[PDB]
C-alpha cells in the first residue's frame, strides 16, 4: 500500500503529514534566525509521497518523540539521530527477482562505526542500532513512526522509469528516400 | 530471545531453534516447524508419512 | 550615483535572496531587473550576488570587512524603498566597520 | 608474534594507509619530489 | 523423465470469509448506513420502499 | 590537384598500409585526413612558405606522412630534422626559422625525451598560458605539435590541430597544390613537389616497378626517397605503399612473404635504398 | 483507438492501444517473467521466456512484442501459461552450465528467480552441454560465455545506447556465440553497464568479481562525484568496505546508466589514503600528531599572519558545507579570495546561477534540435550525457563542434578547432549562423575547461553575444539553450556561495589547499608560505602542505552537491572516514573557534541553516530552481572585450580514468589505463563511425 | 553421519576443493563463518579468509549440506576441547590441516553416504 | 619470466597480477594448493568438448562442467574453473 | 565449424586484400541494384565475389575491406560470413 488514498482524509491524518516549523531555541540558531525562517519558507509544507523535492526534517523533540524506547540510561545517542526514507529498487543487476522490491520505504540509519577487531579480522559494528533498516508499507506511516520515536527525517522521494512506446515494428522502419534526405 | 532470532532468519536457519525449545522432546518442536511451514506452502510430507519416518521418531522422542 | 560608484570600496559583498512569484519580492526582483547593470558597470570587481527560491524572503544581505553581515528585510517594499535600503546599506559602513 | 602483519593486511583492504616521505627529499619549491611508487606502468608515457 | 507435474498443481491455501452486518441493526438503520437512505428521512413508506429497492 | 588522380578513378582501393599501427587507409580517408591537416593547418594562419620541423621519430607513420601531404596541399615547407641534444634542437630552430615543430614526445633524445628536450630548449613553454599565444624568445616559432598522449602547456595534439572541414559549413579555403612550391630540406637541399615526381617516375622505371605491386618501406619514412616511393607513388599510380617504422627484418619478411611481389625500400642510417621485388 | 479495456486474469482493465501486452500487464502489477525484452532497448523476441496465454489464439504470444488488442482475455495465472514458461524454462536451462557457485550472478540471478518459480522444478536433460571458450573484453568484463543465453541484450545495448559496434551473433544453431567475432576489448567508456543488462553470468564486473555475494551486502542510494553530472548511484558495501557501484533509475541525470569511473573508481579510496593529521619537518620528513597540535599550530599561523597574505585553493571534491564552512571562516579574518592560482581560472561571474549553470539541464539535448560543442567532449566529460546526445541525434537532433575533433559515436560537423569560427559566428558572416538562426532550438555546451583559457572572459562574451543575437537565447519561446558543462563538482559548489574563481591572490602567505589536487605547480605556490591541506589522498596536496589534515571521502560525509544542470543531490553518509580524519567543516568549525572567531555552526542542521541564509535554493534536493533572470544575466554589453587568441581550442582530458586523485588512486583505473588508452589513442577520426 | 569438527577438504591432487560460493555462509544458522574472497593469481576463485566461531557453532552440518563441492565437512573428531577461547577461533590454515590429518576416514565416511543413493 | 602488471602479462594472466613462486598465494589464500595444483600436469582429450565432475562418481566431487577444448587457438589449455585440472585436445 | 576466428597467421590483419579492378565495375553493378540507402544488402555479393577471388575462401582482411566498402559494421560482415554455409 504505497499510495494512500489522497481522495479521502482516511489515507493518513493531517497532523502527520504536516511538516513543522523550525523554532530557533540554540544559541546559534538564534544567531541564524534568517536561516532558520527561509528554511521554514522554502521547506514543503506537507510530505505526501505525490512530492518531488526532498528535503530534511530535524528531529522534534516533544511530547511527539514520547512514545520511544531507545532513551535508555545506557544510550543516549539513539534518540536524536535523522534517518532517510526512500523507495529502494531492484538493483540494476536483475530484474525479475524472487523477492520484488520497490513495494515499500526503506527508513535507513548512517552507520555510526565500523571496524575489523584484529584477533580474527571480524567486522564490528560500534553501534547495534542501524544495522538492519526498517520497512514501511507507507510514506505517511514511516513518518508518522519517526514523529513518534523522535527521529529526524531526510526524505527522497522515488524516480520511476518512464514509460515508452514499445512495438517490434520500430526494428524495420523505413529509412526513406535518397533524394528527398539529400 | 529465541522468537525474535527466528523472525530475523529464513524458515530453515530458524529450524534448529526449535531444537533448543524443548531439548528433551527435540523432534517433535521440529515436526510443529515442519508442519506450520508445509501449512503455509498449503502442501503435505508425502515421502515422510509414506516411510513412517516421522510417527515412528516422535513416537521415540515421546519415550 | 555616488553612493553606487562607492559600492566597490564601502562593502565586500551585496547578496540578493528573493523570490520569482512572490508579490513580497516583486520590487526586489524589479530593483535587480532594472539596476544590475549599472551597478555592475561601476563596480566590475564587486561581488553581486543574486539567489532566489520558491518561497523565499526578500533579503539584502551586506558583507562588511571581516565577514560582518547586514541582512535587511526587503518585503513589499518599491523600487524607491529598495534603492533606500541599499544606500543606506552602503553608507553604514564606516559605523559598522569601527 | 607476526600479528602486526595480519593487523596491516585487514586495515589495507578497505583503508590502505599512504606511505608518508621519511627523512630527506628533494624539494621544489614548496613540494616534496618523490616518485610515484605505482607498480603499473602508463605505457602512452613511454611509446615509441 | 516426467517432471511437467514436478510441482504440486492443487494446493490447501483455500480462504473462506464470511461477513455480516450487526444483527441489531434494522432495516431501515442499515438503508441509512449504507447512504440509500438520508437521516432524517424516515417514516415515510415511499422513501423507505425506493430506499430497499436501490439496496436489492 | 597533382595528387587526386587515383581519388578520382575509384577512391575505394587501399592506398597505404601501417603495419606498426595495424591502420588501412584508402584513396577517400587517405585524401580526407590529409585535407583535414590541411585544413588545420590553414585555419592557425599558416601561410605559404611556413616552415614545418619534423623530429617525429619512425614510428608514427602515419603521422608523417599525413603532414608531408598536407604540407603539400597546404602549401607549408616541411624539414626534417634529426636533433639528438638541445643543442642540435637549438641550432636547427635558429637556422630553419621554423613556424612549428612537429614531434613525438617520449622518443629518447638519449638519455632525455624529445618533450623534455623541447621543454630544455623553450623555458617559456612551461609557464605559457592556456589557450594563449606563446611567448618565445624564437622570432617566429609559434607551434609545437606533439603525437603524445597527455598535454603539455604551449604544445597541441596533433588530433587537435586538424580540422576535418565540411562540405557545407566550411569556411576556409586550401589553396591549389603547387608543383614549384618547396616541400622538402633534407641534406641541405630543397625538393620541390615536381621534383618529388620526378624521383618518383626515375625509380619507378631504374629499379622495375609496375603500376599495381607492393613497396615496403621500412624504417624511417621522413628521408625524400621514402616520401617519393611510398605515399607519393600511391597517390600518383596506385601502388600499394606498406609502411613498417621501427619494425626488425624478420617481421618484414613476414608482412612481405603475405604478399606477391614486394619492392623493399630497406631502412638504414644512409637515404633509404631498395631491393629486387619478393625475396 | 484511445483507451481500450483487456482483461488481465479475467480482471477488466483500461489501457491504451499503443500497449504491449507485457506494459499492459506490468502497468497493472502483473508481473511476466523475461530475459530479452529491455525496458530500455528494442523489443527482440530471442528468448520465449515472456509466452502468455489469450483465449481464442492456438499460440502462446510473446507478452513483451505483442500489441494488446481490444477485448482480449490474457490468462497469466492459468496452467496453459505454467506449462508454457515450464517449457522455455527446460529449454533455457538444458544446456546452461552447471556453474552458479562459481558464477557472480548467484543471489541476484533472472534465471534462478524465473527456475525458482516459473520453472518445472527438476531436470531431464542428461545428455552433453554444449561449452563455449571465455573471450577477453579488458579488466572491467569477465566473459564466461557457455553461460549466456543468446538473449542479445548487449549487442543491443552496443548498438543503442554506447553507440558502439562490436557484439553481435557469430554463426548459427545451437554453437553461435554473441560476441567479437575476432580477438578485442569492450571499451566505450559505458563497458560496466553490459554487466548490468546481462541477466545472466555471461558478463560480470571483473573488478568486483567473486569478491562478495548480494545477500551479505547493504545498499546505499547516493550521487556521483567522479562527473559533473552526478549521476545516482547505489554503492553496496559488506561492513567497512564498499564492494560494487551500480547505477541507479534517474531519468533526469542518467537514465539507468553510470560511466567507468563512477563505477570502477570507487576503489581508489580503499588505498593511499590520510588518515591522521601529520607536520612536515625542514627536511620533508612526515610526522603524525594530534588533532589539538595541528589545530593550535593552524590558529597560531592564523593569528600571526596578516589577512591580505591568506589565500586558499577549492578543490574538486569540495561540498557546499565544507565550502561555506571555509568561505565564513575565511572571512572572519577578513579574507576575501579563495584562490591562489594566477593561471587556469574560470572566467564566469558567480551572481547568476544562470551564468554559470547549464540552463537547458540535462533533457534539453533531447528538447533542443541544433547542439553547438564549444571545447566540449562529451564522450569523456559525460559519457551518459553522451549517450543521451546520440539518442537525441538519432531522432532529430543536428551537432556541430568548434573544438577538437573528438571521437563521439554519431556524426557531428567540425566546423574548426579554433575561435576564428567563433570570431566569424559572432560577427555573423558564418554559414553556421543562418543554421542558428532557422533552428527551432539552438544550444550551446562550452566546457569550463575552455572557459578557463586566458581569454576566458572574451570567450564567454563572445558566446553570450552569439546566444543573443541568434536565438540560443529566446523569451519568444522560452528556451535558454546557454550551458557550460563543468568540470569541477568543487568549481560548482564554490560559485553557488557566491565566491568569484577570478579574485587571485598574487602573494598569498598562507594557503589551503581544500583538497585539490589538480592542476597544481610547484611555482604556484610561495617557497615561503605555511601550506594546510585539508585532503584525502596523498598524491599532490600532501607534497605541497606544511601540514596535512585528514577529510572525509563523498561516501564519509553527509554532502550537498551541485549537479551542473543545477541540481541540488544529498550525498549521504556510507562509512565512516577511516583512522580519526574529519569531515571538512567539522575541522574549520573547530579551527575557527581555536583562532577566536568561533562559528556558528555546532551540527549539519546549524550549518544547513546558514547555508539557507546564503542560498536558500541549496536546501530543495533533488530539484532545479528555475532562474527567471537567464536572458538578463545573459545579455550582451557594450564595450565587453571579445578578442580572441587564435590558438586552438583543446579539451583537458587526456587520460579518461584518470581525472582525481581518487582515480589516479585506483588499481582497477590503473588496469584501465594500462589495458586501454593506447586502443583507444588515434591522432587521426574514425572516418568509417 | 556424526557431525564433529568442521574441516576443509581437498581434491586427490591436492587442490583445495572450496570455491569461494559463500554458500556455508549463508546457510549457517548462527552466522559463525565468516568468508573474504579475492580471486588467487591464477585466476582461481579462493577463499583468503575462511574462519569458523566453534564458539558460535551449533554443529548442525548445514555448511557441509550446503556446500556443492564437499569441502567443508564435519569430521567426527570430537575431542576438539580447547584452552583457549581463541584457540576456538578456527581459520583457513587450522581447517586445511584438520581436512588433511582427517582426510581418510572423512573419505571414507563421505564415500560409504555417496553410495547409499548411488 | 616476463614483468607482471605489464600489458602483456596481464593480458595473458586475466588482468591479474600473475606470481609464478605462488608461496604469495600460500600467504594470502593459506594453502598451497596453487602449488600442488601446478604439480599436476595437462591432460590430453581426443574429444572436442570434455567433461570434469572433479572424481569418479557424481556427488564426489563438483558439479558436471563441460569444457571446450575447441578453441580459437589450437591446443590451448583450459582450467576447470571448479578444480584445479588442465585439459586440452590431444593434437590440436 | 567454430564460430569465432581461428588465430591463423595466414588470416591475420597484416594479409593484403584488394578488390581486383574487374570486381570493382562488378560491385558498381551490383550497388546498383539496391537502393542507395541500402548498401547493407551487397554484402552477401560483395563476400561471394570475394571467395570468386581469393581461392574459395573469405579472409578476414576480406570482410574488413566489405565492411569499409557497404559503411556497415564489421562485426556485421563476420555475422553475415559465420550465419551462411
Ligand atoms: S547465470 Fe550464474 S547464477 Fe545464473 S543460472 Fe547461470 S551459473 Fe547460475
Ligand atoms: S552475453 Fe548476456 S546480454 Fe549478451 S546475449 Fe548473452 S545473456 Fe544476453
Ligand atoms: S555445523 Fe551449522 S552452525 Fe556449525 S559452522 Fe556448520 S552451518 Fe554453521
Ligand atoms: S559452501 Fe563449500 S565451496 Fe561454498 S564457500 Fe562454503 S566451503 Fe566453499
Ligand atoms: S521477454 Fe518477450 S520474448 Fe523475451
Ligand atoms: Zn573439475
Amino acid at each position: 500500500m504505497l499510495l494512500p488514498k489522497n481522495a479521502i482524509q482516511s489515507a493518513r491524518y493531517f497532523e502527520i503529514q504536516k511538516i513543522p516549523a523550525k523554532i530557533a531555541k540554540t544559541a546559534n540558531e538564534k544567531i541564524l534566525s534568517v536561516g532558520v525562517a527561509q528554511k521554514n519558507n522554502i521547506q514543503p509544507k506537507t510530505v505526501t509521497a505525490q512530492g518531488q523535492i526532498g528535503f530534511v526534517q530535524h528531529p522534534q523533540l516533544d511530547s511527539s518523540c514520547q512514545y520511544t524506547q531507545f532513551y535508555t540510561p545506557q544510550r543516549r545517542d539513539i534518540r536524536g539521530r535523522v534517518a532517510r526514507i526512500y523507495i529502494q529498487d531492484t538493483n540494476h543487476m536483475h530484474d525479475t527477482p524472487q523477492i520484488p522490491e520497490g513495494y515499500k520505504w526503506t527508513l535507513e540509519f548512517e552507520r555510526q562505526a565500523q571496524y575489523k577487531t584484529p584477533w580474527m579480522g571480524w567486522s564490528f559494528n560500534g553501534d547495534t542500532f542501524s544495522k538492519r533498516n526498517h520497512y514501511f508499507c507507507t510514506l505517511e506511516d514511516a513518518i508518522s513512526y519517526c514523529k513518534q520515536m523522535g527521529f529526524g527525517y531526510e526524505v527522497s522521494f522515488p524516480r520511476s522509469r518512464y514509460h515508452t512506446r514499445k512495438s517490434y515494428a520500430d526494428n524495420m522502419l523505413w529509412p526513406g528516400h535518397d533524394n528527398a534526405v539529400d | 530471545g529465541s522468537e525474535k532470532l527466528i523472525e530475523d532468519r529464513p524458515y530453515l536457519q530458524g529450524m534448529p531453534y526449535f531444537d533448543r525449545f524443548d531439548y528433551v522432546s527435540m523432534m517433535v518442536q521440529e515436526h510443529a516447524y515442519c508442519l506450520g511451514i508445509e501449512s503455509l506452502l498449503g502442501t503435505t510430507n508425502y515421502s515422510a508419512t509414506f516411510t513412517q519416518i516421522r510417527t515412528m521418531y516422535d513416537e521415540l522422542t515421546r519415550i | 550615483s555616488s553612493w553606487q560608484k562607492l559600492i566597490g570600496t564601502n562593502l565586500r559583498e551585496l547578496r540578493f535572496v528573493f523570490c520569482q512569484n512572490s508579490q513580497r519580492s516583486l520590487g526586489l526582483r524589479n530593483y535587480i531587473a532594472k539596476n544590475y547593470w549599472n551597478l555592475k558597470n561601476q563596480n566590475p570587481n564587486f561581488p553581486l550576488i543574486v539567489r532566489e527560491c520558491e518561497e523565499a524572503d526578500p533579503y539584502i544581505i551586506a558583507r562588511y570587512q571581516y565577514g560582518v553581515e547586514k541582512k535587511a528585510f526587503a518585503a513589499n517594499n518599491n523600487e524607491a524603498e529598495i534603492e533606500n535600503i541599499i544606500k543606506t546599506l552602503v553608507e553604514q559602513s564606516n559605523k559598522v566597520n569601527n | 608474534l607476526n600479528r602486526m602483519r595480519f593487523i596491516t593486511a585487514q586495515r589495507d583492504r578497505s583503508r590502505a594507509p599512504w606511505q608518508s616521505p621519511k627523512g630527506e627529499g628533494v624539494f621544489q619549491g614548496k613540494k616534496l619530489i618523490v616518485a610515484s611508487n605505482s607498480p603499473f606502468i602508463d605505457d602512452m608515457s613511454i611509446r615509441d | 523423465h516426467n517432471i511437467r507435474y514436478h510441482h504440486e498443481i492443487h494446493t490447501s491455501d483455500q480462504t473462506y470469509h464470511s461477513s455480516y452486518d450487526p444483527v441489531g441493526e434494522t432495516t431501515t438503520e442499515r438503508l441509512v448506513r449504507y447512504g440509500y437512505l438520508n437521516k432524517d428521512q424516515v417514516n415515510n413508506a415511499e422513501a423507505v420502499a425506493a430506499a430497499a429497492k436501490e439496496f436489492q | 590537384s597533382p595528387l587526386a588522380a587515383q581519388l578520382a578513378i575509384n577512391g575505394n582501393r587501399n592506398a597505404v598500409r601501417y603495419e606498426n599501427q595495424n591502420r588501412t587507409w584508402t584513396f577517400n580517408e587517405l585524401d580526407a585526413h590529409t585535407n583535414a591537416f590541411a585544413y588545420g593547418l590553414t585555419e592557425l594562419g599558416w601561410k605559404a612558405g611556413d616552415k614545418l620541423l619534423l623530429w617525429v621519430e619512425k614510428n608514427h607513420t602515419s603521422e608523417i606522412t599525413t603532414a608531408q601531404v598536407g604540407a603539400a596541399k597546404a602549401g607549408v615547407t616541411l624539414v626534417p630534422i634529426y636533433a639528438h641534444s638541445a643543442e642540435e634542437l637549438e641550432k636547427a630552430l635558429n637556422d630553419t626559422k621554423a613556424k612549428g615543430l612537429l614531434l613525438s614526445p617520449n622518443s629518447k633524445a638519449g638519455n632525455s625525451k624529445y618533450i623534455e628536450v623541447v621543454n630544455k630548449v623553450i623555458p617559456e613553454l612551461y609557464n605559457t598560458g592556456r589557450g594563449s599565444t606563446l611567448k618565445t624568445k624564437f622570432a617566429n616559432l609559434q607551434h609545437i605539435i606533439h603525437t603524445g598522449f597527455y598535454t603539455f602547456p604551449g604544445t597541441y595534439k596533433f588530433r587537435q590541430i586538424m580540422v576535418y572541414a565540411s562540405k557545407n559549413f566550411n569556411t576556409l579555403t586550401l589553396p591549389n597544390v603547387e608543383l614549384n612550391a618547396p616541400l622538402f630540406i633534407s641534406g641541405n637541399q630543397t625538393y620541390t613537389l615536381k621534383d618529388l615526381i620526378s624521383k618518383t617516375e626515375e625509380n619507378r622505371k631504374t629499379s622495375k616497378l609496375n603500376d599495381n605491386t607492393p613497396v615496403f618501406v621500412t624504417g624511417d619514412s621522413r628521408s625524400p626517397l621514402s616520401f617519393s616511393l611510398g605515399i607519393l607513388n600511391s597517390l600518383l599510380h596506385g601502388n600499394y605503399s606498406v609502411y613498417t617504422g621501427a619494425q626488425d627484418l624478420n617481421e618484414v619478411g613476414q608482412t612481405i612473404r603475405f604478399y606477391d611481389n614486394a619492392l623493399l625500400l630497406v631502412d638504414g642510417d644512409i637515404v633509404k635504398a631498395t631491393q629486387s621485388l619478393k625475396h | 483507438n484511445k483507451q481500450i479495456e483487456i482483461f488481465i486474469d479475467g480482471k477488466p482493465a483500461k489501457v491504451d492501444d499503443s500497449y504491449t501486452i507485457f506494459q499492459a500487464c506490468y502497468e497493472n502489477g502483473v508481473i511476466v517473467p523475461r530475459f530479452c525484452y529491455h525496458e530500455r532497448l528494442s523489443v527482440a523476441g530471442n528468448c520465449r521466456m515472456c509466452l502468455v496465454e489469450v483465449e481464442n489464439v492456438p499460440k502462446p504470444v510473446a507478452a513483451c512484442a505483442s500489441q494488446v488488442v481490444p477485448g482480449m482475455k490474457i490468462k497469466t495465472k492459468s496452467e496453459k501459461t505454467r506449462i508454457h514458461r515450464g517449457n522455455v524454462m527446460e529449454f533455457l536451462l538444458a544446456n546452461h552450465p552447471l556453474d552458479c557457485p562459481i558464477c557472480d550472478q548467484g543471489g541476484e540471478c533472472d534465471l534462478q528467480d524465473i527456475s525458482s518459480v516459473y520453472g518445472y522444478g527438476i531436470s531431464r536433460y542428461n545428455e552433453y552441454k554444449r561449452a563455449v571458450e571465455d573471450k577477453n573484453y579488458g579488466p572491467l568484463v569477465a566473459t564466461s560465455m557457455n553461460r549466456c543465453i543468446h538473449c542479445t541484450r548487449c549487442v543491443r545495448f552496443a548498438t543503442q545506447i554506447a553507440g558502439v559496434e562490436d557484439l553481435g551473433k557469430t554463426g548459427r544453431g545451437k554453437a553461435a556465440e554473441i560476441g567479437t567475432y575476432v580477438e578485442k576489448t569492450f571499451n566505450t567508456e559505458l563497458s560496466g553497464n553490459v554487466v548490468d543488462v546481462c541477466p545472466v553470468g555471461a558478463l560480470t564486473n571483473a573488478p568486483y568479481a567473486f569478491t562478495s555475494r548480494p545477500w551479505e551486502l547493504k545498499s546505499f542510494y547516493t550521487s556521483d562525484v567522479f562527473d559533473t553530472l552526478g549521476s545516482a548511484i547505489q554503492v553496496d558495501t559488506r561492513g567497512p568496505e564498499i564492494m560494487r557501484v551500480l547505477p541507479r533509475i534517474h531519468e533526469e541525470i542518467n537514465e539507468e546508466w553510470i560511466s567507468d569511473k563512477t563505477r570502477h573508481a570507487f576503489d581508489g579510496l580503499k588505498r593511499q589514503r590520510i588518515n591522521s593529521p601529520m607536520k612536515r619537518s625542514k627536511d620533508g620528513n612526515y610526522e603524525d600528531i594530534f588533532w589539538e597540535e595541528a589545530i593550535q599550530t593552524i590558529s597560531k599561523k592564523c593569528l600571526n599572519t596578516p589577512s591580505d597574505q591568506i589565500g586558499a585553493i577549492i578543490g574538486e571534491f569540495a561540498d557546499i558545507e565544507s565550502i561555506t564552512a571555509l568561505k565564513d571562516f575565511l572571512n572572519r579574518l577578513d579574507v576575501d579570495n579563495f584562490e591562489v592560482r594566477q593561471h587556469g581560472n574560470l572566467k564566469v561571474s558567480p551572481d547568476f546561477r544562470a551564468n554559470y549553470l547549464m540552463n537547458s539541464k540535462i533533457t534539453g539535448v533531447e528538447d533542443a534540435d541544433v547542439l553547438l560543442l564549444v571545447g566540449c567532449n562529451p564522450r569523456y566529460e559525460a559519457p551518459v550525457l553522451n549517450a543521451r546526445i546520440l539518442k537525441s541525434t538519432r531522432k532529430n537532433l543536428k551537432v556541430f563542434n568548434i573544438g577538437t575533433n573528438q571521437d563521439l559515436n554519431y556524426k557531428n560537423v567540425h566546423l574548426g578547432n579554433s575561435t576564428k569560427v567563433l570570431k566569424e559566428i559572432a560577427d555573423g558572416t558564418h554559414p553556421f549562423a543562418e543554421r542558428l538562426k532557422k533552428a527551432k532550438l539552438p544550444m550551446i555546451m562550452v566546457g569550463a575547461s575552455a572557459l578557463e583559457r586566458e581569454d576566458g572572459a572574451e570567450l564567454y562574451n563572445t558566446l553570450k553575444v552569439i546566444s543573443n543575437k541568434t536565438g540560443v537565447i529566446s523569451e519568444e519561446k522560452s528556451w535558454n539553450g546557454f550551458n557550460i558543462l563543468h568540470k569541477e563538482m568543487g568549481r560548482i559548489n564554490a560559485l553557488e556561495l557566491g565566491i568569484n574563481p577570478t579574485s587571485v591572490n598574487k602573494n598569498a602567505k598562507l594557503v589551503f589547499i581544500l583538497g585539490a589536487d589538480n592542476n597544481l605547480r610547484p611555482e604556484d605556490i610561495p617557497a615561503d608560505a605555511f601550506v594546510v591541506y585539508f585532503g584525502t589522498h596523498g598524491d599532490e596536496g600532501a607534497y605541497y602542505a606544511d601540514i596535512i589534515l585528514p577529510t572525509a571521502a563523498y561516501t564519509e560525509k553527509n554532502a550537498t552537491w551541485v549537479n551542473t544542470e543545477g541540481r541540488v543531490q544529498q550525498g549521504r553518509l556510507v562509512v565512516m572516514p577511516p583512522g580519526d580524519a574529519r569531515e571538512d567543516w567539522q575541522i574549520i568549525r573547530a579551527l575557527s573557534e581555536e583562532a577566536g572567531v568561533p562559528l556558528p555552526y555546532d551540527s549539519l542542521e546549524e550549518l544547513r541553516y546558514r547555508v539557507a541564509e546564503l542560498a536558500p535554493h541549496l536546501l530543495k534536493y533533488d530539484y532545479i530552481e528555475p532562474t527567471i533572470f537567464g536572458k538578463v544575466a545573459l545579455s550582451a554589453q557594450q564595450g565587453v572585450k571579445t578578442t580572441l587568441s587564435p590558438t586552438p581550442i583543446t579539451d583537458y582530458i587526456d587520460n579518461f580514468y584518470m581525472t582525481d586523485a581518487i582515480s589516479r588512486a585506483s588499481v582497477t583505473m590503473a588496469k584501465c589505463s594500462t589495458a586501454f588508452n593506447h586502443e583507444k589513442f588515434s591522432n587521426f577520426k574514425n572516418l568509417a563511425k | 553421519l556424526f557431525r564433529g569438527e568442521h574441516a576443509l577438504r581437498r581434491y586427490p591432487t591436492g587442490e583445495e576443493r572450496c570455491i569461494a560460493c559463500k554458500l556455508c555462509q549463508s546457510a549457517c544458522p548462527a552466522r559463525a563463518i565468516t568468508i573474504e574472497t579475492e580471486p588467487r593469481p591464477d585466476g582461481s576463485r579462493r577463499t583468503v579468509r575462511y574462519d569458523i566461531d566453534m564458539t558460535k557453532c551449533i554443529y548442525c552440518g548445514f555448511c557441509q549440506e550446503a556446500c556443492p563441492v564437499d569441502a567443508i565437512v564435519e569430521g567426527p573428531n570430537y575431542e576438539q576441547t580447547a584452552y583457549l577461547h581463541e584457540d576456538l577461533f578456527y581459520d583457513k590454515y587450522k581447517l586445511l590441516e584438520n581436512g588433511d590429518k582427517w582426510e581418510p576416514q572423512i573419505a571414507r565416511n563421505i564415500e560409504y553416504l555417496i553410495n547409499q543413493p548411488l | 619470466n616476463l614483468n607482471p602488471y605489464s600489458y602483456e602479462a596481464l593480458k595473458e594472466n586475466h588482468w591479474l597480477v600473475s606470481d609464478s613462486s605462488k608461496k604469495n598465494s600460500e600467504w594470502t589464500h593459506k594453502s598451497n594448493a596453487e602449488q600442488l595444483i601446478a604439480k599436476v600436469p595437462i591432460i590430453y582429450v581426443d574429444s572436442n568438448i570434455v567433461r570434469c565432475i572433479g572424481g569418479t562418481e557424481i556427488n564426489a566431487g563438483h558439479p558436471q562442467v563441460y569444457i571446450q577444448l575447441d578453441t580459437r587457438k589450437h591446443g590451448t589449455p583450459q582450467t576447470c574453473k571448479y578444480c584445479g585440472l588442465r585439459y586440452a585436445k590431444k593434437m590440436d | 565449424r567454430l564460430a569465432a576466428h581461428r588465430k591463423n597467421d595466414d588470416n591475420s590483419d597484416s594479409v593484403p586484400f584488394e578488390f581486383t579492378p574487374e570486381n570493382y565495375k562488378e560491385i558498381e553493378k551490383i550497388l546498383a541494384k539496391y537502393p542507395l540507402k541500402q548498401k547493407r544488402s551487397a554484402v552477401m555479393p560483395l563476400l561471394y565475389l570475394v571467395q570468386e577471388q581469393n581461392n574459395n575462401w573469405v579472409p578476414l582482411s576480406a570482410m574488413k575491406k566489405i565492411a569499409k566498402l557497404l559503411e556497415m559494421p564489421e562485426i556485421d560482415v563476420y555475422e553475415v560470413a559465420t550465419f551462411y554455409t
